[PDB]
């Protein structure tokens, strides 16, 4: 008997914590811009402590890390189904407790508020997708090419390319 | 994620609450036996010179009369699962509140049955320590349980090696 | 290499806790009850069983194996012998 706009938390989230993880993924380009230097995929390895012991093994530098991440993970979980997180501010944002008015089953449309001070996460949406979709960018045109813009010499023109593989 | 948090009563609690866990207090001496052999290394720069049964030379006395089968292995064996046949024999005999043999009628009225003969009866601190066991009797035990051939011979580097394998 | 008698020592280990009670009660059989002529009826069909009943020699006979499959097996069977050989007997130590 159900009709529709129904999902009432869901993946509301699931955009927030997508282009907050977008924003936070392009501050891993930004570095290699104004002086360029050193870019591209980079297999980073990071930024790299120092000059003692090491020597490009050391072990999995990230298998042992994501132990940790993942008790501090389910924890969303540990808050989604049943609101628990003292902060409070995605899984319907601040303001304390309110916008039970999509909480309390029946949306529909609902836009949602929070921050006691001035406005809200909505001029930060936007800067939510243009990061969600930058990447899109981002890792698009990566396959041919790594560099952005010059000046008026014989860059910004497109002159000769080798296209997709066939 | 076995006890995903789930069970009633016989097979859910009954067979558990106590019972089996207190049944794996064996698990954890059994294992405290196992770490009350293993433990020859455990303290390094130790004495110890030398008997103790090692890589098959010969065996106990030689026997005035050639060994029962061949090896120490059966000499010891064979007896151990007939007279330690003791212990649940008499576990196996046993009931919560009292004891007579099958009398009349006690299912339940108020006081509830009892508490798995022995319960917790307070204590809620060996469970604590239990799992604790277990989880290190199965987990990283194959720090040493996958190519265990190798002691102790640490070089310097950081920890870890991954697959690998 | 192989224990051959470590098992054949082990099979006779449980059929001699079937040597058992051809001896100690009453009857064969616990007598025929029910096998020649036929139940009741019995019938869905049908009985017993009882979880109840696995003890009685659990302890005693449990010896049996221990029997023969000691100074009966790999200890030369009955040295202490003798008792009528002429046409012929012996017997003799194949071990
Ligand atoms: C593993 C760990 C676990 C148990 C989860 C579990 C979950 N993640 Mg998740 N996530 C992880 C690591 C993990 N994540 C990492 C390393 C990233 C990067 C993300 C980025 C991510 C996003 C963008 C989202 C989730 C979401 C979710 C939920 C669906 C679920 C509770 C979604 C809800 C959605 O918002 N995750
Ligand atoms: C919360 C975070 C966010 C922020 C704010 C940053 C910020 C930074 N990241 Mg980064 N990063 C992030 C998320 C973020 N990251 C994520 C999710 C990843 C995984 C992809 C990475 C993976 C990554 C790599 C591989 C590297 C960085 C690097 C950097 C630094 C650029 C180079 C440098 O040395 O700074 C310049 C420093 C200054 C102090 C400016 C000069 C001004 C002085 C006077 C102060 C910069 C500090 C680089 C780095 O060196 O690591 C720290 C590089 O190694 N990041
Ligand atoms: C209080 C405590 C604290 C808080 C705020 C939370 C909060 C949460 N826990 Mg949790 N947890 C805690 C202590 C806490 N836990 C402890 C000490 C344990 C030991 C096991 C767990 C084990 C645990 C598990 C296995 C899970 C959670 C899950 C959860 C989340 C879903 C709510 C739920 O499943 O309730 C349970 C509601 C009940 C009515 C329990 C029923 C009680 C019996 C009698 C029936 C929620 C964010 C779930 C989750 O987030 O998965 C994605 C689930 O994974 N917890
Ligand atoms: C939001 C989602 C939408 C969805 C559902 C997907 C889904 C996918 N993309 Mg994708 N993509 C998108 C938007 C999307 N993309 C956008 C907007 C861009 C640029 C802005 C890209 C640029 C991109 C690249 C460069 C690649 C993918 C690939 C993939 C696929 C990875 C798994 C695979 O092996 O492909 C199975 C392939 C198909 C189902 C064929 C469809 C071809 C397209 C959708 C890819 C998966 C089907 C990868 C891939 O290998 O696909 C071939 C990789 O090549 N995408
Ligand atoms: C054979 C011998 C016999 C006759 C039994 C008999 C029994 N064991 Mg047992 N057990 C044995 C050797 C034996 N065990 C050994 C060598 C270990 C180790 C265990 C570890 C063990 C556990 C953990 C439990 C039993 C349990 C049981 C009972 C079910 C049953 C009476 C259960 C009681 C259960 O609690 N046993
Ligand atoms: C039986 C049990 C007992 C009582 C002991 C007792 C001892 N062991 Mg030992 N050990 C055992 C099982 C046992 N071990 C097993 C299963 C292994 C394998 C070892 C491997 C071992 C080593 C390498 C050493 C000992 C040593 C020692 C002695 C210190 C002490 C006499 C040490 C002498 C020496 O460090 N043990
Ligand atoms: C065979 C054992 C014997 C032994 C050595 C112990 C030893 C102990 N009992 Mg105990 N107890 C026993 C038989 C024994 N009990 C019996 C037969 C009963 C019923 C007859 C109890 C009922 C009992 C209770 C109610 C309590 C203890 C508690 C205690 C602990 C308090 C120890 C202390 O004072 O230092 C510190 C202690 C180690 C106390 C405790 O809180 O443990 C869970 C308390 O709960 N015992
Ligand atoms: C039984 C399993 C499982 C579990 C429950 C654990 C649990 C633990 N491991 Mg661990 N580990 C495992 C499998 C597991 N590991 C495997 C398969 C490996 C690869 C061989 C490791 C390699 C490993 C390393 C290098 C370390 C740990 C460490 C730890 C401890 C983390 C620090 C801490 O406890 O804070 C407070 C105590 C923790 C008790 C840390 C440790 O023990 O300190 C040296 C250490 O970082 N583990
Ligand atoms: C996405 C994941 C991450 C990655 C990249 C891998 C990668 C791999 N896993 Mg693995 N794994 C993971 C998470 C991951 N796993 C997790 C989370 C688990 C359980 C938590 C496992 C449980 C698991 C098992 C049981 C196995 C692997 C295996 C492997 C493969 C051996 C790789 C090799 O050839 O080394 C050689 C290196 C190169 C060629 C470098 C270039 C490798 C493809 C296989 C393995 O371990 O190898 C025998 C084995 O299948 N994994
Ligand atoms: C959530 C459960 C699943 C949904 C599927 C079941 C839908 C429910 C079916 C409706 C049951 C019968 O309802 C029935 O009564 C109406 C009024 O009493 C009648 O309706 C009629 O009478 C009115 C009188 O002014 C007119 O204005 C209406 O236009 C005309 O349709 C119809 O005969 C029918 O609509």
């Amino acid at each position: 008997l159900a009709e529709d706009p129904e999902n009432l938390r869901w993946f509301v989230q699931a955009e927030l914590v997508n282009g907050r993880w977008a924003m936070l993924g392009v501050a891993g380009m930004l570095l290699p811009e104004v002086f360029t230097s050193i870019g591209i995929i980079n297999v980073p390895k990071w930024y790299a402590a120092g000059k003692e012991e090491y020597f490009a093994s050391s072990s999995t530098l990230f298998v042992i890390e994501f132990i940790l991440s993942h008790y501090v993970e389910i924890r969303r979980w540990q808050d989604i189904k049943n609101p628990g997180s003292v902060n409070q501010d995605p899984i319907f944002k601040q303001y304390s407790l309110p916008a039970g008015e999509v909480g309390y089953p029946g949306g529909i449309f609902n836009p949602l508020n929070f921050a006691p001070t001035l406005e809200a996460k909505e001029k930060e949406i936007a800067n939510g997708r243009l990061m969600l979709a930058f990447l899109g960018f981002i890792i698009q045109h990566n396959v041919t090419g790594k560099g952005p813009f010059d000046n008026l010499l014989q860059h910004i023109s497109d002159p000769w390319h080798n296209t997709i593989v066939q | 994620s076995a006890p995903g948090d789930f069970g009633f009563d016989p097979l859910g609690l009954g067979e558990v609450p106590a019972n089996l866990e207190r049944y794996k207090e064996s698990e954890l001496i059994h294992c405290r036996w196992a770490m009350l052999a293993v433990p020859g290394i455990l303290v390094p720069e130790a004495l110890g010179y030398g008997q103790e049964w090692a890589a098959l030379p010969g065996g106990q006395a030689t026997y005035l009369g050639n060994p029962v089968p061949w090896g120490t292995l059966p000499t010891i064996l064979a007896i151990e699962f007939l007279a330690i046949a003791f212990v649940e024999h008499q576990r196996s005999m046993e009931k919560d509140p009292e004891k007579k043999k099958y009398p009349g009628g006690a299912f339940d009225p108020l006081g509830y049955s009892k508490d798995p003969k022995k319960l917790e009866e307070l204590k809620v601190k060996e469970i604590k320590n239990g799992r604790l066991a277990l989880l290190a009797f199965v987990g990283f035990c194959v720090q040493q349980s996958a190519y265990p051939g190798t002691g102790p011979l640490e070089n310097l580097a950081t920890h870890l090696a991954d697959p690998w394998h | 290499p192989s224990l051959v008698i470590s098992l054949s020592t082990g099979l006779s280990l449980f059929l001699g806790r079937f040597v058992f009670f051809n001896f100690q009660r009453e009857n064969m059989a616990k007598q025929v009850p029910e096998q020649n002529g036929m139940s009741h009826f019995e019938a869905g069909d049908t009985r017993a069983k009882e979880y109840v009943s696995l003890l009685k020699s659990n302890d005693p006979v449990g010896f049996n194996i221990v029997d023969v499959l000691a100074w009966g097996s790999i200890g030369h069977i009955v040295a202490y012998y003798i008792l009528a050989t002429a046409s012929n007997g012996y017997d003799p130590s194949f071990f």
